[PDB]
Protein backbone atom coordinates (compact mmCIF):
# COMPACT_ATOMS: atom_id res chain seq x y z
CA UNK A 1 0.00 0.00 0.00
CA UNK A 2 1.48 3.41 -1.01
CA UNK A 3 1.19 6.81 1.00
CA UNK A 4 1.27 10.54 0.14
CA UNK A 5 1.93 12.43 3.42
CA UNK A 6 1.12 16.31 3.97
CA UNK A 7 3.28 18.60 5.69
CA UNK A 8 0.46 20.49 6.93
CA UNK A 9 -3.12 21.56 6.16
CA UNK A 10 -2.93 25.39 6.67
CA UNK A 11 -6.07 25.90 4.47
CA UNK A 12 -9.33 24.76 4.50
CA UNK A 13 -10.10 22.54 1.61
CA UNK A 14 -12.10 20.02 0.23
CA UNK A 15 -9.55 16.95 -0.46
CA UNK A 16 -10.87 14.31 -2.99
CA UNK A 17 -8.47 11.00 -3.88
CA UNK A 18 -9.91 9.28 -6.87
CA UNK A 19 -13.25 9.19 -6.36
CA UNK A 20 -13.65 9.76 -2.55
CA UNK A 21 -13.40 13.32 -0.64
CA UNK A 22 -12.76 14.45 2.71
CA UNK A 23 -13.49 18.06 4.18
CA UNK A 24 -10.60 19.36 5.95
CA UNK A 25 -10.30 22.62 8.52
CA UNK A 26 -7.54 25.39 8.28
CA UNK A 27 -4.40 24.32 10.49
CA UNK A 28 -6.40 20.80 11.13
CA UNK A 29 -3.70 17.94 12.11
CA UNK A 30 -3.73 16.30 9.12
CA UNK A 31 -0.81 14.54 7.58
CA UNK A 32 -1.99 12.76 4.18
CA UNK A 33 -3.57 9.67 2.59
CA UNK A 34 -1.76 6.02 3.30
CA UNK A 35 -3.15 2.61 2.15
CA UNK A 36 -3.49 3.92 -1.64
CA UNK A 37 -3.85 0.91 -3.87
CA UNK A 38 -0.73 0.38 -5.54
CA UNK A 39 -1.34 -0.54 -9.53
CA UNK A 40 -3.64 2.57 -10.64
CA UNK A 41 -3.07 5.85 -11.51
CA UNK A 42 -4.61 7.89 -8.82
CA UNK A 43 -5.12 11.29 -8.49
CA UNK A 44 -5.42 13.99 -5.92
CA UNK A 45 -6.99 17.39 -5.67
CA UNK A 46 -7.93 20.19 -3.86
CA UNK A 47 -11.35 22.76 -3.53
CA UNK A 48 -10.58 25.52 -0.94
CA UNK A 49 -13.52 26.08 0.99
CA UNK A 50 -13.03 30.20 0.46
CA UNK A 51 -12.92 29.02 -3.56
CA UNK A 52 -14.75 27.39 -5.18
CA UNK A 53 -13.21 27.97 -7.69
CA UNK A 54 -10.03 26.81 -9.59
CA UNK A 55 -10.65 22.82 -8.47
CA UNK A 56 -7.28 21.57 -9.32
CA UNK A 57 -5.14 18.29 -8.74
CA UNK A 58 -1.88 16.27 -9.55
CA UNK A 59 -1.90 12.76 -11.49
CA UNK A 60 0.37 9.99 -10.29
CA UNK A 61 1.24 6.71 -9.47
CA UNK A 62 3.19 5.40 -6.79
CA UNK A 63 5.29 3.11 -8.32
CA UNK A 64 7.45 6.48 -9.70
CA UNK A 65 8.36 7.77 -7.00
CA UNK A 66 7.51 9.20 -3.37
CA UNK A 67 5.07 12.23 -3.19
CA UNK A 68 3.88 14.36 -0.55
CA UNK A 69 1.49 17.61 -0.66
CA UNK A 70 2.92 20.92 1.20
CA UNK A 71 1.44 24.34 0.64
CA UNK A 72 2.87 27.05 -0.94
CA UNK A 73 1.69 30.16 0.74
CA UNK A 74 2.85 32.44 -1.96
CA UNK A 75 1.51 30.75 -4.69
CA UNK A 76 -1.35 30.04 -2.83
CA UNK A 77 -1.79 26.35 -3.16
CA UNK A 78 -1.00 22.90 -2.43
CA UNK A 79 1.34 21.65 -4.15
CA UNK A 80 2.77 17.79 -4.99
CA UNK A 81 6.27 17.21 -4.63
CA UNK A 82 8.85 14.66 -4.77
CA UNK A 83 11.18 13.80 -2.28
CA UNK A 84 14.00 11.09 -3.69
CA UNK A 85 15.57 10.17 -0.38
CA UNK A 86 13.25 7.74 0.56
CA UNK A 87 14.98 6.62 3.91
CA UNK A 88 14.25 10.09 5.03
CA UNK A 89 10.40 9.28 3.13
CA UNK A 90 10.05 6.16 4.74
CA UNK A 91 10.57 7.80 8.07
CA UNK A 92 8.17 10.28 7.85
CA UNK A 93 5.32 8.32 6.61
CA UNK A 94 5.88 5.95 9.33
CA UNK A 95 5.31 8.71 12.42
CA UNK A 96 2.29 10.29 10.92
CA UNK A 97 0.99 6.60 10.48
CA UNK A 98 2.19 6.31 14.16
CA UNK A 99 0.52 9.09 15.17
CA UNK A 100 -2.51 7.85 13.57
CA UNK A 101 -2.93 11.29 11.73
CA UNK A 102 -3.87 9.57 7.92
CA UNK A 103 -6.80 9.00 6.30
CA UNK A 104 -7.13 5.68 4.81
CA UNK A 105 -8.11 5.32 1.23
CA UNK A 106 -11.90 4.06 1.59
CA UNK A 107 -11.55 1.50 -1.05
CA UNK A 108 -14.44 -1.15 -0.35
CA UNK A 109 -13.44 -4.61 -1.27
CA UNK A 110 -16.17 -5.00 -3.69
CA UNK A 111 -15.64 -2.29 -5.26
CA UNK A 112 -14.07 -2.34 -8.80
CA UNK A 113 -15.08 1.27 -9.29
CA UNK A 114 -11.51 2.97 -9.62
CA UNK A 115 -10.28 0.31 -12.14
CA UNK A 116 -12.96 0.48 -14.65
CA UNK A 117 -12.52 3.96 -14.58
CA UNK A 118 -8.88 3.70 -15.30
CA UNK A 119 -8.08 0.53 -17.15
CA UNK A 120 -6.60 1.49 -20.05
CA UNK A 121 -5.02 5.12 -18.18
CA UNK A 122 -0.97 4.73 -18.32
CA UNK A 123 0.79 7.45 -16.40
CA UNK A 124 3.38 7.68 -19.23
CA UNK A 125 0.57 8.94 -21.85
CA UNK A 126 -0.92 11.17 -19.27
CA UNK A 127 2.91 13.14 -19.24
CA UNK A 128 2.33 13.92 -23.08
CA UNK A 129 -0.78 15.06 -22.72
CA UNK A 130 0.35 17.31 -20.09
CA UNK A 131 3.63 18.34 -20.73
CA UNK A 132 6.16 19.30 -17.67
CA UNK A 133 8.72 16.94 -17.87
CA UNK A 134 10.52 17.80 -14.35
CA UNK A 135 8.03 16.11 -12.66
CA UNK A 136 6.79 12.45 -12.52
CA UNK A 137 3.13 13.63 -11.59
CA UNK A 138 0.79 15.72 -13.50
CA UNK A 139 -1.27 19.35 -13.08
CA UNK A 140 -4.66 19.88 -14.05
CA UNK A 141 -7.10 22.09 -12.80
CA UNK A 142 -10.47 23.30 -14.10
CA UNK A 143 -9.43 26.45 -16.25
CA UNK A 144 -6.67 24.75 -18.53
CA UNK A 145 -7.41 24.93 -22.33
CA UNK A 146 -7.06 22.09 -24.76
CA UNK A 147 -4.75 22.10 -27.66
CA UNK A 148 -7.48 22.39 -29.96
CA UNK A 149 -9.33 25.14 -28.03
CA UNK A 150 -5.99 26.77 -28.58
CA UNK A 151 -5.85 26.79 -32.19
CA UNK A 152 -9.72 28.36 -32.28
CA UNK A 153 -3.39 31.08 -25.16
CA UNK A 154 -0.32 30.11 -23.66
CA UNK A 155 0.79 26.66 -24.43
CA UNK A 156 3.19 25.29 -21.50
CA UNK A 157 0.06 25.09 -20.19
CA UNK A 158 -2.39 23.30 -22.24
CA UNK A 159 -3.97 19.80 -22.56
CA UNK A 160 -2.30 18.16 -25.86
CA UNK A 161 -4.80 15.96 -26.07
CA UNK A 162 -5.71 14.48 -29.57
CA UNK A 163 -7.51 16.44 -32.23
CA UNK A 164 -10.04 15.20 -34.00
CA UNK A 165 -12.01 16.98 -36.07
CA UNK A 166 -14.78 15.63 -38.11
CA UNK A 167 -14.49 18.30 -41.22
CA UNK A 168 -10.54 18.44 -41.77
CA UNK A 169 -8.91 16.90 -44.27
CA UNK A 170 -7.27 14.00 -41.57
CA UNK A 171 -11.05 12.92 -41.27
CA UNK A 172 -11.89 12.97 -44.83
CA UNK A 173 -10.52 11.32 -48.08
CA UNK A 174 -10.55 13.12 -51.16
CA UNK A 175 -12.84 11.21 -53.69
CA UNK A 176 -14.94 9.74 -50.32
CA UNK A 177 -16.37 13.03 -48.76
CA UNK A 178 -19.74 11.90 -48.63
CA UNK A 179 -18.69 8.49 -47.67
CA UNK A 180 -15.81 9.12 -44.96
CA UNK A 181 -18.31 11.85 -43.51
CA UNK A 182 -21.59 9.85 -42.79
CA UNK A 183 -18.93 6.79 -41.95
CA UNK A 184 -16.15 7.86 -40.19
CA UNK A 185 -14.52 4.12 -39.67
CA UNK A 186 -11.60 5.07 -42.58
CA UNK A 187 -10.79 8.34 -39.96
CA UNK A 188 -11.34 5.92 -36.94
CA UNK A 189 -9.50 2.47 -37.64
CA UNK A 190 -7.00 3.66 -40.10
CA UNK A 191 -5.66 7.64 -39.02
CA UNK A 192 -6.52 7.27 -35.48
CA UNK A 193 -6.06 3.64 -34.03
CA UNK A 194 -3.42 2.39 -36.91
CA UNK A 195 -1.86 5.76 -37.09
CA UNK A 196 -1.77 8.24 -33.97
CA UNK A 197 -2.81 5.99 -31.50
CA UNK A 198 -1.34 2.75 -32.40
CA UNK A 199 -4.04 0.55 -30.35
CA UNK A 200 -7.40 0.95 -28.70
CA UNK A 201 -6.06 0.60 -25.83
CA UNK A 202 -4.29 3.87 -26.06
CA UNK A 203 -7.04 5.43 -27.40
CA UNK A 204 -9.45 4.52 -24.37
CA UNK A 205 -6.88 5.42 -22.34
CA UNK A 206 -6.99 9.19 -23.14
CA UNK A 207 -11.03 8.50 -23.65
CA UNK A 208 -11.01 8.09 -19.75
CA UNK A 209 -8.55 10.77 -19.03
CA UNK A 210 -10.25 13.52 -20.95
CA UNK A 211 -13.39 11.97 -18.64
CA UNK A 212 -12.24 12.55 -15.81
CA UNK A 213 -10.57 15.69 -16.06
CA UNK A 214 -14.05 16.58 -17.07
CA UNK A 215 -15.61 15.23 -13.63
CA UNK A 216 -13.01 16.16 -10.92
CA UNK A 217 -12.14 19.40 -12.47
CA UNK A 218 -15.16 20.72 -14.48
CA UNK A 219 -12.74 21.39 -17.36
CA UNK A 220 -14.82 22.09 -20.19
CA UNK A 221 -12.18 20.78 -23.52
CA UNK A 222 -11.74 17.80 -21.29
CA UNK A 223 -15.73 17.19 -21.95
CA UNK A 224 -15.31 18.31 -25.26
CA UNK A 225 -12.54 15.68 -26.05
CA UNK A 226 -14.19 12.75 -24.82
CA UNK A 227 -17.69 13.12 -26.49
CA UNK A 228 -15.28 13.68 -29.20
CA UNK A 229 -13.72 10.48 -28.86
CA UNK A 230 -17.04 8.62 -28.23
CA UNK A 231 -18.92 10.47 -31.12
CA UNK A 232 -15.85 8.77 -33.65
CA UNK A 233 -16.70 5.53 -32.52
CA UNK A 234 -20.62 5.88 -32.36
CA UNK A 235 -20.26 7.25 -36.36
CA UNK A 236 -18.26 4.59 -37.50
CA UNK A 237 -20.14 1.60 -39.43
CA UNK A 238 -17.10 -1.17 -38.96
CA UNK A 239 -15.38 -1.09 -35.26
CA UNK A 240 -13.85 -3.89 -33.95
CA UNK A 241 -16.39 -6.18 -31.70
CA UNK A 242 -14.03 -6.09 -28.44
CA UNK A 243 -13.63 -2.58 -28.96
CA UNK A 244 -17.59 -2.14 -28.65
CA UNK A 245 -17.85 -4.66 -25.90
CA UNK A 246 -15.67 -2.77 -23.87
CA UNK A 247 -16.74 1.23 -24.82
CA UNK A 248 -19.49 -0.12 -23.93
CA UNK A 249 -18.02 -0.86 -20.10
CA UNK A 250 -16.15 2.38 -20.40
CA UNK A 251 -19.44 4.41 -20.65
CA UNK A 252 -21.14 2.48 -17.82
CA UNK A 253 -18.80 2.65 -15.55
CA UNK A 254 -18.60 7.01 -16.33
CA UNK A 255 -22.27 7.52 -16.28
CA UNK A 256 -22.63 5.43 -13.44
CA UNK A 257 -20.29 7.83 -11.16
CA UNK A 258 -21.29 10.88 -12.52
CA UNK A 259 -22.85 12.99 -10.15
CA UNK A 260 -26.64 13.26 -10.57
CA UNK A 261 -26.17 17.26 -10.49
CA UNK A 262 -23.35 17.21 -13.40
CA UNK A 263 -25.35 15.72 -16.20
CA UNK A 264 -27.02 18.81 -17.36
CA UNK A 265 -23.61 20.62 -18.28
CA UNK A 266 -20.79 17.58 -18.35
CA UNK A 267 -23.32 15.31 -21.25
CA UNK A 268 -24.05 16.58 -24.32
CA UNK A 269 -27.68 15.45 -25.64
CA UNK A 270 -26.53 15.48 -29.26
CA UNK A 271 -23.97 12.84 -28.86
CA UNK A 272 -25.43 10.78 -26.77
CA UNK A 273 -28.81 10.38 -28.83
CA UNK A 274 -26.75 9.41 -31.90
CA UNK A 275 -24.67 6.84 -30.34
CA UNK A 276 -27.68 5.24 -28.46
CA UNK A 277 -30.41 6.21 -31.35
CA UNK A 278 -29.12 7.20 -34.88
CA UNK A 279 -26.06 5.58 -35.05
CA UNK A 280 -24.31 2.62 -36.31
CA UNK A 281 -23.68 1.87 -32.62
CA UNK A 282 -27.62 1.98 -31.71
CA UNK A 283 -27.95 -1.55 -30.97
CA UNK A 284 -24.21 -1.90 -29.46
CA UNK A 285 -24.61 -0.30 -25.93
CA UNK A 286 -26.69 -2.28 -24.17
CA UNK A 287 -25.22 -1.53 -20.83
CA UNK A 288 -24.40 2.54 -21.23
CA UNK A 289 -27.96 2.60 -23.02
CA UNK A 290 -29.95 1.27 -20.05
CA UNK A 291 -28.15 3.02 -17.63
CA UNK A 292 -28.50 6.11 -19.13
CA UNK A 293 -32.67 5.26 -20.01
CA UNK A 294 -32.92 4.81 -16.04
CA UNK A 295 -30.66 7.49 -14.71
CA UNK A 296 -30.96 10.18 -16.99
CA UNK A 297 -34.12 10.00 -19.27
CA UNK A 298 -34.77 13.44 -19.46
CA UNK A 299 -31.65 13.99 -21.16
CA UNK A 300 -32.66 12.10 -24.12
CA UNK B 1 -22.66 34.31 -40.14
CA UNK B 2 -26.70 33.82 -41.87
CA UNK B 3 -27.43 35.97 -44.62
CA UNK B 4 -30.90 38.26 -43.54
CA UNK B 5 -32.49 41.49 -44.53
CA UNK B 6 -29.91 43.31 -42.63
CA UNK B 7 -26.96 42.13 -44.75
CA UNK B 8 -28.53 42.28 -47.62
CA UNK B 9 -26.76 44.79 -49.53
CA UNK B 10 -23.57 42.63 -49.18
CA UNK B 11 -24.83 40.78 -52.06
CA UNK B 12 -23.92 43.75 -54.52
CA UNK B 13 -20.49 44.44 -53.22
CA UNK B 14 -17.34 43.49 -55.48
CA UNK B 15 -16.64 40.28 -53.21
CA UNK B 16 -17.35 37.74 -55.67
CA UNK B 17 -20.11 35.10 -54.33
CA UNK B 18 -22.27 32.56 -55.33
CA UNK B 19 -25.89 31.38 -54.34
CA UNK B 20 -26.37 27.63 -54.62
CA UNK B 21 -30.03 26.24 -55.01
CA UNK B 22 -30.29 22.54 -54.52
CA UNK B 23 -34.07 22.45 -54.92
CA UNK B 24 -34.11 21.03 -58.18
CA UNK B 25 -31.23 18.70 -58.45
CA UNK B 26 -33.76 15.59 -56.82
CA UNK B 27 -36.86 15.68 -59.02
CA UNK B 28 -38.85 13.00 -59.18
CA UNK B 29 -42.50 11.75 -60.70
CA UNK B 30 -44.99 9.57 -57.92
CA UNK B 31 -46.50 7.13 -60.23
CA UNK B 32 -48.84 3.43 -59.43
CA UNK B 33 -47.56 0.03 -60.53
CA UNK B 34 -49.57 -2.54 -61.94
CA UNK B 35 -49.38 -4.34 -58.46
CA UNK B 36 -51.08 -0.85 -57.51
CA UNK B 37 -47.71 0.06 -55.19
CA UNK B 38 -46.45 3.41 -55.67
CA UNK B 39 -43.21 3.64 -57.57
CA UNK B 40 -40.90 7.15 -58.22
CA UNK B 41 -39.32 7.88 -61.60
CA UNK B 42 -36.20 10.31 -61.73
CA UNK B 43 -36.00 13.02 -63.75
CA UNK B 44 -33.18 14.99 -65.53
CA UNK B 45 -32.94 18.15 -62.17
CA UNK B 46 -30.12 20.90 -62.03
CA UNK B 47 -28.20 22.83 -59.76
CA UNK B 48 -29.42 26.38 -59.61
CA UNK B 49 -25.19 28.32 -59.35
CA UNK B 50 -25.83 31.91 -59.73
CA UNK B 51 -23.76 35.12 -59.21
CA UNK B 52 -26.12 37.60 -58.07
CA UNK B 53 -24.11 40.65 -58.82
CA UNK B 54 -23.16 39.83 -62.53
CA UNK B 55 -26.06 37.65 -63.60
CA UNK B 56 -24.08 34.83 -64.41
CA UNK B 57 -25.93 31.34 -63.80
CA UNK B 58 -23.71 28.20 -63.69
CA UNK B 59 -27.05 25.78 -64.79
CA UNK B 60 -25.18 22.15 -64.02
CA UNK B 61 -27.84 19.67 -65.19
CA UNK B 62 -28.10 16.41 -63.31
CA UNK B 63 -28.92 13.69 -65.69
CA UNK B 64 -31.03 10.98 -64.47
CA UNK B 65 -27.94 8.23 -65.05
CA UNK B 66 -26.75 9.65 -61.98
CA UNK B 67 -28.92 8.02 -59.41
CA UNK B 68 -28.62 4.44 -61.10
CA UNK B 69 -28.10 1.88 -58.14
CA UNK B 70 -27.44 4.64 -55.66
CA UNK B 71 -29.61 4.18 -52.25
CA UNK B 72 -30.88 7.53 -50.09
CA UNK B 73 -31.29 9.80 -53.63
CA UNK B 74 -31.92 12.61 -51.08
CA UNK B 75 -28.87 12.23 -49.11
CA UNK B 76 -26.98 11.63 -51.88
CA UNK B 77 -28.39 14.77 -54.30
CA UNK B 78 -26.79 17.53 -51.65
CA UNK B 79 -23.56 15.71 -51.85
CA UNK B 80 -23.61 15.24 -55.52
CA UNK B 81 -24.65 19.17 -55.46
CA UNK B 82 -21.54 19.86 -52.97
CA UNK B 83 -19.38 18.06 -55.48
CA UNK B 84 -20.58 19.43 -59.00
CA UNK B 85 -19.86 23.26 -56.93
CA UNK B 86 -16.93 22.20 -55.79
CA UNK B 87 -15.92 21.03 -59.03
CA UNK B 88 -16.92 24.47 -60.56
CA UNK B 89 -14.76 26.37 -57.97
CA UNK B 90 -11.41 24.11 -59.32
CA UNK B 91 -12.24 25.08 -62.89
CA UNK B 92 -12.48 28.73 -62.22
CA UNK B 93 -9.37 31.14 -62.39
CA UNK B 94 -8.27 31.91 -58.61
CA UNK B 95 -9.29 35.53 -59.44
CA UNK B 96 -12.94 34.17 -60.34
CA UNK B 97 -12.94 31.85 -57.15
CA UNK B 98 -16.01 32.66 -55.04
CA UNK B 99 -14.91 34.24 -51.39
CA UNK B 100 -18.15 33.02 -50.23
CA UNK B 101 -21.07 30.26 -50.94
CA UNK B 102 -24.50 30.83 -50.04
CA UNK B 103 -26.80 27.85 -49.88
CA UNK B 104 -30.31 28.01 -50.42
CA UNK B 105 -30.95 25.45 -47.50
CA UNK B 106 -29.55 24.69 -44.78
CA UNK B 107 -28.77 20.89 -45.54
CA UNK B 108 -26.34 21.95 -47.96
CA UNK B 109 -23.86 23.25 -45.55
CA UNK B 110 -21.84 20.32 -44.18
CA UNK B 111 -22.18 18.82 -47.63
CA UNK B 112 -20.81 22.06 -49.04
CA UNK B 113 -18.61 22.27 -46.10
CA UNK B 114 -16.85 18.99 -46.56
CA UNK B 115 -16.31 19.11 -50.49
CA UNK B 116 -14.64 22.41 -49.99
CA UNK B 117 -12.23 21.54 -46.90
CA UNK B 118 -9.34 22.36 -49.96
CA UNK B 119 -10.88 26.12 -49.77
CA UNK B 120 -10.85 27.24 -46.08
CA UNK B 121 -10.69 30.90 -47.50
CA UNK B 122 -14.26 30.42 -48.92
CA UNK B 123 -17.05 30.61 -46.64
CA UNK B 124 -19.96 28.81 -46.54
CA UNK B 125 -23.11 30.88 -45.26
CA UNK B 126 -26.82 29.80 -44.78
CA UNK B 127 -29.28 32.41 -44.96
CA UNK B 128 -32.76 33.35 -43.50
CA UNK B 129 -34.52 34.38 -47.01
CA UNK B 130 -36.92 32.31 -48.32
CA UNK B 131 -35.77 33.08 -51.83
CA UNK B 132 -37.66 31.43 -54.76
CA UNK B 133 -35.01 29.69 -56.59
CA UNK B 134 -36.73 26.52 -57.12
CA UNK B 135 -38.93 27.83 -59.56
CA UNK B 136 -35.84 28.60 -61.76
CA UNK B 137 -37.58 24.93 -63.48
CA UNK B 138 -40.68 27.75 -64.34
CA UNK B 139 -38.01 29.86 -66.80
CA UNK B 140 -38.86 27.85 -70.22
CA UNK B 141 -35.57 27.55 -71.68
CA UNK B 142 -34.08 26.47 -68.16
CA UNK B 143 -36.50 23.60 -68.25
CA UNK B 144 -35.99 22.97 -71.98
CA UNK B 145 -32.38 22.82 -71.89
CA UNK B 146 -32.22 20.41 -68.87
CA UNK B 147 -35.13 17.81 -70.12
CA UNK B 148 -33.35 17.54 -73.51
CA UNK B 149 -29.81 16.81 -71.83
CA UNK B 150 -28.50 13.16 -72.60
CA UNK B 151 -26.00 12.94 -70.45
CA UNK B 152 -24.65 15.17 -67.96
CA UNK B 153 -23.66 19.24 -69.27
CA UNK B 154 -23.11 22.58 -67.88
CA UNK B 155 -25.08 25.66 -69.75
CA UNK B 156 -23.95 29.00 -69.04
CA UNK B 157 -26.84 31.70 -68.34
CA UNK B 158 -26.94 35.34 -67.53
CA UNK B 159 -30.27 35.18 -65.73
CA UNK B 160 -30.36 39.06 -65.61
CA UNK B 161 -30.23 39.15 -69.92
CA UNK B 162 -29.33 42.23 -70.90
CA UNK B 163 -30.66 44.26 -67.74
CA UNK B 164 -27.47 45.58 -66.60
CA UNK B 165 -27.11 48.12 -69.54
CA UNK B 166 -29.72 50.10 -67.79
CA UNK B 167 -30.28 48.81 -64.05
CA UNK B 168 -28.06 48.10 -61.18
CA UNK B 169 -27.79 45.01 -59.48
CA UNK B 170 -29.56 45.50 -56.78
CA UNK B 171 -32.39 45.96 -58.66
CA UNK B 172 -32.08 43.37 -61.00
CA UNK B 173 -31.96 40.67 -58.44
CA UNK B 174 -34.80 42.36 -57.37
CA UNK B 175 -36.59 41.96 -60.47
CA UNK B 176 -35.59 38.47 -60.84
CA UNK B 177 -37.01 37.32 -57.09
CA UNK B 178 -40.33 39.22 -57.63
CA UNK B 179 -40.50 37.11 -61.24
CA UNK B 180 -39.58 33.99 -59.70
CA UNK B 181 -41.85 34.37 -56.53
CA UNK B 182 -44.73 34.76 -58.83
CA UNK B 183 -43.98 31.90 -61.30
CA UNK B 184 -43.60 29.91 -57.96
CA UNK B 185 -47.24 30.89 -56.41
CA UNK B 186 -49.21 30.78 -59.62
CA UNK B 187 -46.90 30.13 -62.63
CA UNK B 188 -49.79 29.92 -65.26
CA UNK B 189 -51.22 33.30 -64.02
CA UNK B 190 -47.18 34.60 -64.29
CA UNK B 191 -46.42 32.67 -67.24
CA UNK B 192 -49.79 34.59 -69.10
CA UNK B 193 -48.58 38.41 -67.64
CA UNK B 194 -44.92 37.65 -69.29
CA UNK B 195 -46.40 36.48 -72.85
CA UNK B 196 -49.28 38.23 -73.11
CA UNK B 197 -48.49 40.79 -75.43
CA UNK B 198 -47.10 39.25 -78.75
CA UNK B 199 -45.04 41.89 -79.64
CA UNK B 200 -42.60 42.00 -77.07
CA UNK B 201 -40.51 39.11 -77.90
CA UNK B 202 -37.76 36.96 -76.30
CA UNK B 203 -34.38 37.59 -78.13
CA UNK B 204 -32.73 33.85 -78.87
CA UNK B 205 -30.06 34.90 -76.14
CA UNK B 206 -31.94 35.89 -73.87
CA UNK B 207 -34.41 34.05 -71.25
CA UNK B 208 -37.02 37.59 -70.45
CA UNK B 209 -39.08 39.26 -73.01
CA UNK B 210 -37.26 42.41 -74.50
CA UNK B 211 -39.42 45.14 -72.16
CA UNK B 212 -38.91 48.63 -72.41
CA UNK B 213 -38.68 50.16 -69.09
CA UNK B 214 -41.91 51.47 -68.52
CA UNK B 215 -43.05 48.00 -70.04
CA UNK B 216 -40.61 46.65 -66.99
CA UNK B 217 -43.02 48.58 -64.23
CA UNK B 218 -46.32 47.37 -65.48
CA UNK B 219 -44.97 43.87 -65.67
CA UNK B 220 -43.57 44.19 -61.85
CA UNK B 221 -46.83 45.83 -60.78
CA UNK B 222 -48.57 42.75 -61.91
CA UNK B 223 -46.36 40.19 -60.58
CA UNK B 224 -47.06 42.16 -56.86
CA UNK B 225 -50.79 42.16 -57.93
CA UNK B 226 -50.50 38.34 -58.32
CA UNK B 227 -48.86 37.31 -55.21
CA UNK B 228 -50.74 39.64 -53.04
CA UNK B 229 -53.84 37.91 -54.43
CA UNK B 230 -52.68 34.31 -54.31
CA UNK B 231 -51.84 35.33 -50.45
CA UNK B 232 -55.72 36.54 -50.02
CA UNK B 233 -56.87 33.31 -52.10
CA UNK B 234 -54.68 30.92 -49.50
CA UNK B 235 -55.62 32.56 -46.10
CA UNK B 236 -58.98 34.30 -47.17
CA UNK B 237 -58.81 37.69 -46.92
C1 LIG C 1 8.60 16.33 7.83
N1 LIG C 1 7.81 17.41 7.28
C2 LIG C 1 6.52 17.62 7.95
S1 LIG C 1 8.19 18.28 6.02
O1 LIG C 1 9.48 18.21 5.73
O2 LIG C 1 7.55 19.44 6.10
N2 LIG C 1 7.38 17.30 5.10
C3 LIG C 1 7.83 16.50 4.16
C4 LIG C 1 9.10 16.60 3.61
C5 LIG C 1 9.48 15.56 2.77
C6 LIG C 1 8.66 14.45 2.51
C7 LIG C 1 7.41 14.35 3.07
C8 LIG C 1 7.00 15.38 3.85
BR1 LIG C 1 5.18 15.48 4.50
Amino acid sequence: MNTVPFTSAPIEVTIGIDQYSFNVKENQPFHGIKDIPIGHVHVIHFQHADNSSMRYGYWFDCRMGNFYIQYDPKDGLYKMMEERDGAKFENIVHNFKERQMMVSYPKIDEDDTWYNLTEFVQMDKIRKIVRKDENQFSYVDSSMTTVQENELSDPAHSLNYTVINFKSREAIRPGHEMEDFLDKSYYLNTVMLQGIFKNSSNYFGELQFAFLNAMFFGNYGSSLQWHAMIELICSSATVPKHMLDKLDEILYYQIKTLPEQYSDILLNERVWNICLYSSFQKNSLHNTEKIMENKYPELL
Amino acid sequence: GAMNSSNYAELFNNDIKLFVDDTNVYRVTVHKTFEGNVATKAINGCIFTLNPKTGHLFLKIIHTSVWAGQKRLSQLAKWKTAEEVSALVRSLPKEEQPKQIIVTRKAMLDPLEVHMLDFPNIAIRPTELRLPFSAAMSIDKLSDVVMKATEPQMVLFNIYDDWLDRISSYTAFSRLTLLLRALKTNEESAKMILLSDPTITIKSYHLWPSFTDEQWITIESQMRDLILTEYGRKYNV
